[PDB]
């Protein structure tokens, strides 16, 4: 009965930017899935492909929980079939998506009078994410016709934007963390099953 | 436009049966969950019921539990309760309030709750039956002269159920008129009483009448306030 | 159960102070806390939605803030209209809770009740019961003392009082307390007094009458 390293995910001290978003992945393992459903501290958890009442009767070969931070309103965008900066240029889920989606409100940490500059998000981008798909590249995004000779100005733009993350902003603005639970499924022993 | 309607509340006597019903409209009804919140009279607002939006979780205050029942036909979009066993404590005005984004597949914005409430629909729970009220003068007099100015008015006591309605001189008087609260008498019937300052100057020569009505009862009452008879 | 403390119960103030309301959670509720104004009779409007996001539609001046378990209401500046009652409410872990509610009222000057004392009736004698009313009238602040005492006798669970909303002209309160008997005690006994204590008043003020006399 070894259960899985949820804690490593959740409670975790600092949580990664959106354009680097982070990734821990989750195998020989035992999941209680239905302890976190019902927590009452995620604001968000929703599931596509499976239903959250009772799917710790399930198993899976591996479990992927990708972490980061974005606003509260782009929440609604960590879901399949969606558009958006982050679900174009940041986190792209497939339309096939089998997994749940988890955000809670970390206001109370991830805030700084005057603002919080170690969240970012991508804003420029020559195409969309394909799916699961993590791009770091901070090159001058070139807008315009004329090259860009890696410095920025007129159609020029560094291509992350900084959220201004402060205590006051309305919750839209506020900063959230979200781990995205993916159920990956190989032909091979299935290492991650629930409570039964 | 986001509409709550309830409907449903009445006068029951104790161990009875009531259902209340919220018609929605104007947002995707079977996708929040939906709550309940009573306010008895004169006091402050209790948490009744939630139910998901799925109609898979309802949760209960325990002041109600194992008597109501919360449920919801999202076809017709609307909520309702199910009250039985009903006590007198029960009575309270009832409120549906519109909850968070609770789906079948999971709960999406958990702070936004409550933006959105019903008009609220009238639970009077009680073993008393509909009596209209005596209305009795509280007449002025030398023990209610203050400095020029002198107090009379009504009583109004023993009737069931609210309200009543009291004016003065059909309307003609309505400066320094006091008309209180009603109290629930141990009977299980209402008392109030209306009262009113004027120049005691005139206590001989200007008539005051107070005009009583209870509806539920068929009772009204024009009665006469006579200064001190001796 | 989560219990929320709101302070103050009550309170009051002019137009233009800057109201503070504080409710405590007994326990940890995250964000999950809203805020709601209530005028007499009317439905609950919310205030604020997440501890700290005001409500679209409500003004600037009021602002929420606080987390864990202390949170706090702010109203920058009073207004005419702000008159009313504030709810807290937790709806993190059922059950939800509100608040025991804080009425914000109007301050003015203190005055003092007159004082009325109202015999029973005749017709009133002749149905079977006896009741005499007392009648405090235009007073500030609302809170004050009635004593009903039936030939020296200090009367108790015989009385029933009930106050008036503050005046829309004046701001100030009417109390009346209206003390019932059967017939048949009530023509066991003579004087009927009312004592009243308030802050307007130096001394308690009694107002009394002596059964069928003038
Ligand atoms: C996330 O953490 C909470 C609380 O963890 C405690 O506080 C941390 C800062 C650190 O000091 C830890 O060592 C502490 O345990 C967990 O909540 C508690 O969980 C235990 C069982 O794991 C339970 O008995 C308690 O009642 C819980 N109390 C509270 C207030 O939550 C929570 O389980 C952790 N979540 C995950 C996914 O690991």
């Amino acid at each position: 009965t070894n259960l899985c390293p949820f804690g490593e995910v959740f409670n975790a001290t600092r949580f990664a930017s959106v354009y680097a978003w982070n990734r821990k992945r989750i195998s020989n393992c035992v999941a209680d899935y239905s302890v976190l459903y019902n927590s009452a501290s995620f604001s968000t958890f929703k599931c596509y492909g499976v239903s959250p009442t009772k799917l710790n009767d399930l198993c899976f070969t591996n479990v992927y929980a990708d972490s980061f931070v974005i606003r509260g309103d782009e929440v609604r965008q960590i879901a399949p079939g969606q558009t958006g900066k982050i679900a174009d240029y940041n986190y792209k889920l497939p339309d096939d998506f089998t997994g749940c989606v988890i955000a809670w409100n970390s206001n109370n940490l991830d805030s700084k009078v005057g603002g919080n500059y170690n969240y970012l998000y991508r804003l420029f981008r020559k195409s969309n994410l394909k799916p699961f798909e993590r791009d770091i590249s901070t090159e001058i995004y070139q807008a315009g016709s004329t090259p860009c000779n890696g410095v920025e100005g007129f159609n020029c733009y560094f291509p992350l934007q900084s959220y201004g993350f402060q205590p006051t902003n309305g919750v839209g603005y506020q900063p959230y963390r979200v781990v995205v639970l993916s159920f990956e499924l190989l032909h091979a022993p299935a290492t991650v099953c629930g409570p039964k | 436009e986001v509409q709550l309607l309830e409907s449903g509340g009445g006068l029951v006597q104790p161990g009875g049966s009531l259902r209340l019903s919220c018609a929605a409209s104007g947002f995707t009804f079977s996708s929040y969950a939906m709550n309940w919140v009573r306010q008895a009279p004169g006091k402050g607002l209790e948490w009744v019921s939630v139910i998901s939006g799925s109609g898979g979780s309802t949760y209960y205050a325990d002041s109600v539990r194992g008597r109501f029942t919360i449920s919801r036909d999202n076809s017709k979009n609307t909520l309702y309760l199910q009250m039985n066993s009903l006590r007198a404590e029960d009575t309270a005005v009832y409120c549906c309030a519109k909850g968070y984004y609770y789906d079948s597949s999971g709960y999406y914005f958990r702070e936004d709750a409550f933006d959105i409430w019903g008009q609220g629909t009238l639970v009077t729970v009680s073993s008393a039956s509909t009596k209209g009220p005596s209305v009795f003068p509280l007449a002025p007099s030398s023990k209610s002269t203050s400095g020029g100015t002198a107090a009379l008015g009504c009583l109004v006591k023993d009737y069931f159920p609210e309200p009543v309605t009291v004016s003065w001189n059909s309307g003609a008087l309505t400066s320094g008129v006091h008309t209180f609260p009603a109290v629930l008498q141990s009977s299980g019937l209402y008392s109030l009483s209306s009262v009113v300052t004027v120049p005691s100057s005139s206590l001989g020569t200007q008539t005051y009448i107070c005009n009583v009505n209870h509806k539920p009862s068929n009772t009204k009452v024009d009665k006469k306030v006579e200064p001190k008879s001796c | 159960d989560i219990q929320m403390t709101q302070s103050p119960s009550a309170m009051s103030a002019s137009v233009g102070d800057r109201v503070t309301i504080t409710c405590r959670a007994s326990q940890g509720i995250s964000n999950y806390l809203a805020w709601f104004q209530q005028k007499p009779g009317k439905v609950p409007k919310r205030l604020i939605y997440a501890a700290s996001s005001l409500q679209s539609g409500v003004p600037s001046r009021f602002s929420g803030s606080g987390s864990g378990t202390e949170f706090t209401l702010t109203i920058s500046s009073l207004q005419p209209e702000d008159f009313a009652t504030y709810y807290c409410l937790q709806h993190n872990s059922y059950p939800y809770t509100f608040g025991q509610g804080t009425k914000l009222e109007i301050k003015r000057t203190v005055a003092a009740p007159s004082v009325f004392i109202f015999p029973p009736s005749d017709e009133q004698l002749k149905s079977g019961t006896a009741s005499v009313v007392c009648l405090l009238n235009n007073f500030y602040p609302r809170e004050a003392k009635v004593q009903w005492k039936v030939d020296n006798a200090l009367q108790s669970g015989n009385s029933q009082e009930s106050v008036t909303e503050q005046d829309s002209k004046d701001s100030t309160y009417s109390l009346s307390s209206t003390l019932t008997l059967s017939k048949a005690d009530y023509e066991k006994h003579k004087v009927y007094a009312c004592e009243v204590t308030h802050q307007g008043l130096s001394s308690p003020v009694t107002k009394s009458f002596n059964r069928g006399e003038c």
